[PDB]
RNA sequence: GUUACAGACUUAAGCAGUGGAGCAUGUUAUUUAAUUCGAUAAUCCACGACUAACCUUACCAUAUUUUGAAUAUUAUAAUAAUUAUAAUUAUUAUAUUACAGGCGUUACAUUGUUGUCUUUAGUUCGUGCUGCAAAGUUUUAGAUUAAGUUCAUAAACGAACAAAACUCCAUAUAUAUAAUUUUAAUUAUAUAUAAUUUUAUAUUAUUUAAUAUAAAGAAAGGAAUUAAGACAAAUCAUAAUGAUCCUUAUAAUAUGGGUAAUAGACGUGCUAUAAUAAAAUGAUAAUAAAAUUAUAUAAAAUAUAUUUAAUUAUAUUUAAUUAA
């Protein structure tokens, strides 16, 4: 009896098996719902941080398009900054895309450019910028290998790069490309399995209580309680989002040479419903309180000679 | 398994440890505001373990309540105004009380506690001074080199062993320690 | 093993209850075997398809908490000639309405026990008829400690439910929380 | 040494990779206000052995950044299929969590213990000699405007006065002397910063102690004290005075403590 | 898959970040200190400025930075460097905030106010506008020579003309 | 648990054993250690904390929150490659997945999965065309649905015919893909007099369509509808003559022709057999 | 706002070295010289 | 203007209203120098507009601005910061064109968003199969659910978007925390668990499903989410953009006026037409919740209206707190 109060006290793990808790490799924080990331006392200062953070992002995405003696216009796309105001010091960030070795010897305008955000001893954009926050400031650029990754990135590359091919129409090359970008992954087998993982490590660490078992609810040494439990083992399959199950991608306005109409034109892949949450502990959170957290959706409006245009896009992530 | 995981590790491990009040003199009291709970709550929880370790007997993340700031708006650009669409905002509290340290160790806490700050969370302090009825600040000058000798004792390299060294706090220094500074009140 | 279960190592989605309800029955049939003549393979095969008390205080009192629309009632009840005192005031000086009064008696009329018991009542919240509805909820959960065989009773007499009963919000396009508008075809 | 990158002449001796990286740090540091050098440009061709690139080729990427490059030489690759090799957005974001939650965890390990060296025990003042409370307030990341809101507070049988000239005392405290409990709180915000207002509130209790110690044609012995704001207090909140009356109380109906025998058998420390 | 190189905490390194408002005496002398850098334009919040770059040496804390009624643009001005960088390290500012001393104002006396009016009852008028100035002008934070300008044109003793300037 | 100074020096570096040190001094022997429920500081896996992972912790001279260097000092000057690549196995393959004319190769290799049907054939020796492409709608109460039919003969050049077709919503080149995909599933071999052209005159009714279809010597081309020629040509047949009456419905005279192919054909040597005697080619037996 | 922010303008003087360009400006100067190509340029404006 | 079920605030009961009165507000019409513009069947009419004195405003009268709010190009000159009396840069000034600017016109060029059908149960995908085919099957013999949701039967098998579920609020329980003076522990807030409830006896219809009874439970709601398509539904007056038109004027600033005009008409409301209903009074102050207070919330108290005083309204003057 005294046995079983014990494991009850201690009784805790990551959620998802059918005590347990969401940790945080399974599910977003909501600080990264929003994109100030801070609280002030004074709300006026707080509203005019968040105008700083505002002006920011507009200047960096101007910042993001560079040109090479007019051969070359390599656009490099950025996606919404996420600013985490701490007390100490603003931490600026952004995913971005660029599109043997002989390139260890020059810099590149992609390279130079992020060199200009921090690494400029004086004259970097990060220093310049804290003078708006009077609090030191710090730009993270992270590299995205593909274009499909982030949404906002996804649908701001196919406004800004990829005209040609759906100006006219939605050239069936190009349709095809963004249908099998992702190999038709069977989501409910890789939920499942995710789960079969999660109760698996639910049971080792009953089994280590148990074994260290063999009024004060303090069992054996650490070593001991986390047996098997390693950095190697568990993290990887404890990280919740890894897998693009279903995407969607609707082109849509004056996308038609002939035609005055307009045109809503939709490429559907994969599925939006997460399996994760419908048979386990886990369940699903509301970004906002209306997005499904695994859903991330954004849109993005170039003008055109025909007038204004956009290109949602929605991805699942198991 | 042959491997000394040492106490540190297990206190980090488990949950955070409290020292005992001896007396009731509530020093200080830290206010942590925030627009959500997981980055709050683990901010108190590591500003507890630091008042532990090298320590002033902290209370706790007693919860203050949430605020919710309501907005409501039409949800169309233009008319369509039977519909409407609410918003919400919850300023979450939490409330920490320090309860027996010499000022000095209470500063150093929260320096550290603003020096490793989390994203979300906004902070407020409420620092208390008993003090005698009566006072003088006419006996100035010694009082200020007593200051200043302080001052020196607290913020002294005791072992050069590549410690943690600030640029702005050896100038901020060194401005004290200047004869310029001394002159300054008469 | 559950339905949901058996789809997991069985069909899936394509398993349907009739076929759930046929392994069942094969099982149970073979489980039945008299335990002294069964086998090891038999066993083998079905081994896949297996898988706070209440007390008086110090005092002698029992201390119970009752909720209705706002309000809250915390109710000292004990085995002292039955006198009432809410809120440290008389019965009839607080629930002017005697409709509240023979609410709160209900739980001790359903039992054979007004005037048995002492009840010292503590309200919060809510207005007059709710405060008495959860002083009433209060002291049949009270109740319930002293005696717990007339619990049963005590529920279906309709004490033992907490009354639900929540006011509905004032949602955007309509005045109250149902009430809408005026509507006009023309 | 860290100021290294600035000094291209003294780098020949060192490896390729590192030669590499001080260039990189070099273009880095001065971005635009870069200017080529020979023994850096030496540095680079005696580095080219390490990765596969000719001696003239080398120096014309020097001289000629990515136009260089491109005369030294493509298909679009944005929509090319998955190989499984980079986490998406969301995920990022879960494994920038988990590394901040192992940072927090590490400082919570290895910092925190080397702090509690910085220790000190409690040094009291006693509350006979400090009875006042300046308690001032501070908004650490902000620059509020409360941050010079400072609060003196003190309990007036606490200071030293005699009988009359406490009442005189209170009297003249008027609303700000509380008398359920015997406090007497007053807090300024009339100046710029915490400290000077804090002056000004101590300098207005000494004025407050000289007239309630003058008593020369001035007593208020026949004032009765004025309690009308402390009642209004009173009336705005709510009160719990209410008690369980204890002739009610049953101490023999009371649990008893019930024979648990085989604790009993355990006990034997 | 390296080595923590653990630094050790220092009170050097957790200063700048002390509170702004701390009781201790000795604790108000370093903000002081502070702010006096933080005036100065000292690298607080950024990093410095040395003799690496030459052209490139910019700031934005120019006499009037965030404000509308200056008419220009963004000011690109050099900074110093570290060393020929001069401190502001006011007294006055050190009286205000190190110990507590304030103005507060002076209060006009009636024969100063006999010296333009001729009438008692005026005078006393006058008088007691001015005190009622007084301490409406200390309760108000605005400028020190500015406010007691304010309190002489509400006396009397000056005119309006004076603060239309 | 309290180790001892040179066990702890034995397994653990020289920077962290003074904090250790403390944190023994400070901590008791005699200690509870509760579990929070409500919050986790602590990760899910036992870690002693004091070596950095190079893709669980952050990237020591990479800029961020919590960097914990000076503005100066951030030691990462190239954005060309991902900084935090992932740990262990470089992938994160799924469990039973693999990494990476097109069409036609990718029908054919859908066909061999569906029905076992050679893909390298399908991909080289089978030829196809197009006969008809029509834009087809269906009135809905949504509204006009339009829809995109295509049919579409394939085949190998050697009396293997095949028609297919096909249909989509979405635009041509998926409906011209079943159409395709259908044609190969229903591949034929049709009977022709010494690889060239039909045995007898054949004249076969299909529906609407009346054909009539004449053999040809040889060196005399296909003098036929143009469905019919497309036909022909993707089965082998050389030398035709004909003549479609009523309906010249394409459709129709496309699923007609190959019909009478198979069915209104009676190659000689069936016949013969039939009948019991022998049926010989005057031509090939003096030898042209 | 705080109106010292840095805009476009400035990304040129900080950063001589990067080729930025400002896309929107850009389109507004090409919408410009196609006005001017098909006879639907700004008329010159008065002077007096 | 059809067959037969099913549907619900559809109807029927029922309770309170509108419609009559006066006022408020929106609309119309007409007026006006201007009564700015749009919304105008359900799906406009306290709607856009969560406050029209000036502003806001877009309208009108009279005045006066003309590279103007930007970006770039080309020149003269002046001031300030930095360096070791010169120079580099940053700015400003005067000009110089391309232009800037436009609540001007077209949501029948667009974006995004929204209304109605709609929390309605539909919409598709491969693929397979039937029909020469458009198409059909899937998506239904048979029933049922709130339901394309679930049983069965079926040339179908799956699927995606929908439905349901996860979500939020509220509820019950547990744990943690709060030195029970920031206390309301009768609380607040993080983390769990809990139900789309379960079990059994009977009575009707065919192993199940509805009714009833019983024993076990705190166990009973609301919110968000409103698919595809359609209505060339609404919006160029949130904002942006295409085309087009204005460029000493259709752009910009000031002073006043207008948006508040009034024959009839139309919605929404408010106050009424008195005794199952109105008014005075009720200080050991009968009983709430939710939310706001550094572009503030303003307590006590004095004075006048007012011979006592209370009430109500102002003034006087700011105690306390930027807040469990
Ligand atoms: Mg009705
Ligand atoms: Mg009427
Ligand atoms: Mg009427
Ligand atoms: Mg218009
Ligand atoms: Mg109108
Ligand atoms: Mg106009
Ligand atoms: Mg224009
Ligand atoms: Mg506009
Ligand atoms: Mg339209
Ligand atoms: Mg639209
Ligand atoms: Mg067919
Ligand atoms: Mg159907
Ligand atoms: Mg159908
Ligand atoms: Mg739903
Ligand atoms: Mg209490
Ligand atoms: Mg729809
Ligand atoms: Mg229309
Ligand atoms: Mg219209
Ligand atoms: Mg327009
Ligand atoms: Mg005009
Ligand atoms: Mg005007
Ligand atoms: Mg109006
Ligand atoms: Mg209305
Ligand atoms: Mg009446
Ligand atoms: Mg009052």
């Amino acid at each position: 009896n005294n046995m079983k109060r014990m494991l009850n006290n201690n009784n805790m793990n990551p959620a998802g098996a059918n005590g347990n808790i969401n940790n945080k490799l399974q599910h977003l924080n909501n600080m990264n719902n929003w994109n100030t990331q801070i609280y002030n006392y004074n709300k006026n200062m707080e509203i005019m941080n968040t105008m700083n953070d505002k002006l920011i992002n507009k200047l960096l995405y101007k910042m993001m398009t560079l040109k090479l003696n007019n051969m070359n216009i390599n656009k490099i796309i950025m996606s919404k900054t996420i600013n985490q105001h701490s007390l100490n010091k603003l931490n600026i960030k952004f995913y971005y895309y660029n599109n043997n070795n002989n390139n260890n010897y020059y810099m590149n305008m992609m390279n130079k450019l992020m060199n200009i955000m921090n690494n400029n001893m004086n004259n970097n954009l990060c220093n310049i910028l804290s003078y708006y926050y009077k609090k030191k400031v710090t730009i993270e650029p992270i590299k995205l290998s593909y274009i499909y990754l982030n949404s906002d990135i996804f649908s701001k590359y196919i406004s800004l790069n990829d005209m040609d091919k759906y100006n006219n129409g939605i050239l069936t090359n190009y349709q095809r490309m963004l249908n099998n970008i992702m190999p038709k992954l069977n989501d409910h087998n890789i939920s499942m399995n995710y789960i079969n993982n999660i109760n698996n490590i639910n049971n080792n660490k009953y089994n280590n209580m148990i074994n260290l078992l063999n009024n004060n609810n303090y069992i054996g040494n650490i070593n001991n309680i986390y047996n098997n439990m390693t950095i190697d083992n568990i993290p990887m399959d404890i990280l919740m989002y890894k897998y693009l199950v279903g995407w969607s991608i609707k082109f849509k306005g004056r996308l038609s040479n002939n035609n005055g109409r307009t045109s809503t034109t939709n490429l559907l892949n994969g599925t939006f419903n997460n399996k994760k949450y419908l048979w386990s502990n886990i369940n699903n959170n509301y970004k906002l309180n209306y997005i499904p957290s695994n859903h991330n959706l954004y849109n993005n409006s170039n003008i055109n000679k025909n007038g204004k245009y956009n290109i949602k896009v929605k991805l699942n992530f198991i | 398994s042959t491997r000394p995981y040492p106490v540190n590790v297990e206190a980090v491990y488990y949950a955070p440890l409290k020292l005992p009040i001896k007396y009731g003199d509530l020093v200080a009291d830290i206010q942590l505001r925030s627009y959500d709970n997981e980055n709050l709550d683990f901010y108190s929880d590591f500003i507890l373990r630091t008042g532990y370790y090298l320590g002033i007997p902290l209370t706790g993340p007693k919860p203050l309540p949430t605020r919710r700031e309501r907005w409501t708006v039409i949800k169309s650009p233009f008319v369509h105004a039977k519909s409407k669409e609410n918003f919400e905002r919850h300023t979450h509290k939490r409330l920490i009380r320090a309860w027996d340290t010499n000022p000095e160790v209470l500063q150093m806490l929260i320096a550290y506690i603003t020096k490793h700050s989390m994203a979300g969370v906004g902070m407020k302090c409420n620092f208390f001074q008993r003090s005698e009825i009566s006072l003088d600040l006419g006996s100035d000058a010694n009082g200020l080199e007593k200051s200043l000798s302080n001052i020196d004792e607290l913020y002294s390299l005791r072992n050069d062993d590549k410690a943690q060294t600030s640029a702005v706090g050896q100038k901020v220094l060194e401005l004290l320690d200047s004869p310029d500074f001394k002159k300054h009140l008469e | 093993i559950s339905f949901d279960e058996y789809a997991l190592i069985g069909g899936g989605t394509k398993l349907k209850p009739t076929q759930y309800t046929q392994l069942l029955y094969m099982l149970n049939k073979l489980h039945n075997i008299d335990p002294q003549l069964t086998n090891d393979e038999i066993t083998s095969e079905l081994s896949q398809y297996y898988k706070k008390i209440k007390t008086l205080d110090e005092f002698g009192r029992s201390i119970a908490v009752g909720k209705r629309k706002s309000s809250t009632a915390k109710v000292f009840v004990v085995r002292g000639t039955g006198e009432i005192l809410v809120n440290g005031r008389q019965l009839n000086d607080y629930f002017l309405k005697m409709k509240d009064r023979e609410s709160i008696m209900y739980p001790l009329q359903v039992i054979e026990s007004v005037g048995k018991y002492n009840i010292f009542a503590t309200t919060s919240g809510g207005g007059p008829t709710g405060q008495a509805e959860s002083i009433m909820h209060a002291i049949a959960k009270a109740l319930v400690v002293f005696n717990p065989l007339l619990k049963s009773r005590l529920h279906k007499a309709g004490v033992l439910t907490r009354d639900y009963r929540h006011v509905e919000r004032k949602k955007p396009g309509k005045k109250k929380a149902r009430k809408m508008p005026t509507w006009v075809k023309r | 040494s860290a100021d290294l990158y600035m000094h291209p002449e003294k780098w020949k001796g060192l490896p390729p990779q590192r030669i590499l990286e001080l260039y990189w740090e070099r273009m880095a540091r001065l971005g635009s206000e870069y200017k080529p050098n020979k023994d850096e440009l030496n540095a680079l061709l005696t580095t080219s052995e390490y990765s596969n690139v000719p001696v003239n080729d080398i120096k014309k990427l020097y001289h000629r950044g990515e136009q260089g490059a491109i005369d030294i030489k493509n298909r679009d690759n944005s929509l090319r299929p998955f190989m499984f090799d980079e986490l998406p957005s969301q995920a990022q974001e879960l494994v920038a969590q988990h590394r901040e939650q192992r940072f927090y965890n590490r400082l919570a390990a290895y910092e925190l213990p080397l702090l509690a060296q910085y220790r000190q025990e409690y040094k009291r003042p006693s509350p006979e000699s400090h009875p006042v409370t300046y308690r001032y307030t501070s908004y650490v990341g902000e620059e509020h405007p409360n941050s010079r809101k400072v609060v003196l507070s003190v309990k007036t049988k606490e200071l030293g006065l005699e009988e009359k000239s406490l009442h005189k005392f209170r009297i003249l405290a008027r609303s700000r002397y509380d008398h359920t409990t015997d406090i007497f709180k007053m807090s300024s915000d009339k100046f710029e910063h915490a400290s000077q207002n804090a002056r000004y509130l101590h300098d207005i209790l000494q004025r407050l102690l000289a007239e309630s110690k003058d008593l020369t044609e001035d007593d208020f012995s026949d004032v009765p004290l004025d309690t009308r704001h402390t009642i209004a207090k009173s009336l705005r909140k709510k009160k719990r005075d209410y008690e369980f009356p204890e002739h009610w109380k049953r101490p023999e109906d009371a649990p008893k403590k019930k024979f648990d025998i085989v604790d009993q058998l355990l006990s034997t420390l | 898959s390296s080595e923590y190189v653990l630094e050790e905490p220092t009170p050097l390194s957790l200063l700048e970040y002390t509170p702004q408002v701390f009781p201790t005496k000795e604790s108000r002398l370093v903000n002081f200190t502070l702010d006096s850098l933080k005036k100065s334009n000292y690298p607080i919040y950024r990093s410095p400025n040395l003799g690496i770059l030459k052209v490139h040496d910019f700031t934005l804390n120019t006499p009037n930075f965030g404000k509308y009624t200056p008419g220009s643009s963004l000011i690109f001005a050099k900074e110093p460097q570290l060393q020929n960088l001069l401190i502001e390290e006011d007294p006055e500012d050190f009286h205000r905030q190190v110990t507590g001393e304030y103005q507060l104002l002076k209060p006009y006396v009636k024969k100063d106010f006999e010296k333009l009016t001729k009438s008692k009852d005026t005078v006393s008028k006058l008088v007691q506008n001015s005190q009622v100035v007084r301490l409406s002008l200390q309760s108000v934070v605005m400028g020190s020579e500015e406010k007691k300008l304010v309190y002489d044109v509400c006396s009397g003793m000056k005119p309006i003309s004076e603060l239309q300037q | 648990q309290h180790y001892d100074e040179s066990l702890l020096s034995r397994y653990y570096p020289e920077s962290l054993l003074k904090s250790i040190k403390l944190a023994q001094q400070t901590i008791p022997e005699d200690t509870k250690f509760r579990v929070s429920r409500n919050v986790e500081f602590a990760p899910p896996y036992l870690d002693d904390f004091t070596k950095i992972h190079p893709f669980w912790d952050y990237k020591p001279g990479m800029p961020h929150l919590h960097a914990q260097e000076e503005n100066n000092n951030f030691s990462i000057f190239r954005w060309d490659q991902v900084q935090q690549p992932l740990p262990g196995e470089g992938n994160i393959l799924p469990p039973g997945v693999s990494l990476p004319k097109s069409k036609s190769a990718d029908v054919a290799a859908g066909l061999h999965k569906q029905t076992g049907v050679d893909p390298d054939y399908i991909t080289r020796k089978l030829t196809m065309k197009p006969l008809v492409m029509k834009r087809v709608s269906n009135q809905t109460g949504k509204g006009k649905i339009a829809s995109f039919y295509a049919l579409v003969v394939v085949g190998d050049k050697n009396g293997m015919v095949g028609l297919g077709e096909g249909k989509s919503r979405e635009e041509m080149s998926k409906a011209i893909f079943k159409a395709h995909w259908d044609a190969v599933r229903n591949l034929k071999e049709i009977p022709r007099y010494e690889n060239r052209t039909i045995y007898g005159d054949i004249d076969f009714r299909y529906h609407g369509v009346k054909l009539h279809l004449r053999s040809a010597k040889p060196g005399f081309g296909l003098r036929v509808n143009h469905v019919i020629f497309e036909i022909c040509e993707c089965a082998g047949i050389k030398d035709l003559s004909g003549k479609v009456y009523k309906s010249r419905n394409d459709m129709n005279i496309a699923k007609g022709t190959i019909e009478a192919f198979t069915k209104a054909q009676k190659t000689l040597d069936e016949v013969a057999l039939g009948r019991g005697k022998k049926l010989v080619d005057v031509r090939k037996v003096y030898y042209s | 706002g705080n109106p010292d922010i840095l805009k476009f303008r400035h990304l040129k003087t900080l950063y001589p070295d990067i080729e930025f360009v400002d896309l929107e400006e850009q389109y507004r100067l090409s919408m410009v010289e196609a006005k001017k190509r098909r006879g639907k340029g700004a008329p010159k404006k008065m002077k007096k």
